[PDB]
């Protein structure tokens, strides 16, 4: 599956 | 509820079966991350051969959500060292039935 | 316009400057990433000292870009350009331009 967080 | 999406973190907090977690809204992810470090060390988590773009570990079991209005679902969310948050994806964002919307 | 959360990808199209780009919402992150392969090549980017926690140093659009959708709101960006990525991903810094909230029923 694709996990797209960052800061 | 309604949350403006603003510069600050956009947040739920919730249970999974008995526990409450704290987490990042990610409307870019399919499924749903716990940090390995808010994991309960008794709940069981299985290799998966699955890539996330890598073979991370997942839930064994599927993990009852409740929110603080007392909607409920199931999901297995995978379990990654080195975040910083809980990522909370569609998997959970679909079955709380959350719209986006802009006047 | 109204677009629930489902397991399909959540997308907008919009403009930056003149070209349209298509992307996927993407709450979990301050910042707008453009995928290297959709960056128009006469368009200027620059070295950065930032680190984006989920790459190191990336590249960034030297200049702003004007966004526009398709009801004509408009504002800036200066996004992130990354190579590798399958997708480009609308940060906050253009939801929240973009005056978008989550709703659920309850």
């Amino acid at each position: 599956p694709y996990v797209f967080a960052m800061t | 509820w309604v949350q403006p999406i603003t510069a600050q973190k956009p947040s739920l907090t919730l249970w999974l079966d008995d526990k409450m977690f704290t987490g990042l809204i990610n409307t870019g992810a399919d499924v749903t991350i716990i940090k390995l470090e808010d994991w309960p060390p008794n709940w069981p988590i299985t290799d998966t051969l699955t890539n996330l773009r890598n073979n991370p570990k997942q839930s064994s079991k599927y993990l009852t959500w409740r929110d603080k209005e007392n909607n409920s679902g199931l999901i297995k969310p995978f379990v990654i060292p080195n975040l910083p948050v809980n990522l909370w994806g569609r998997d959970l964002l679909s079955q709380m039935k959350i719209m986006m919307a802009s006047p």
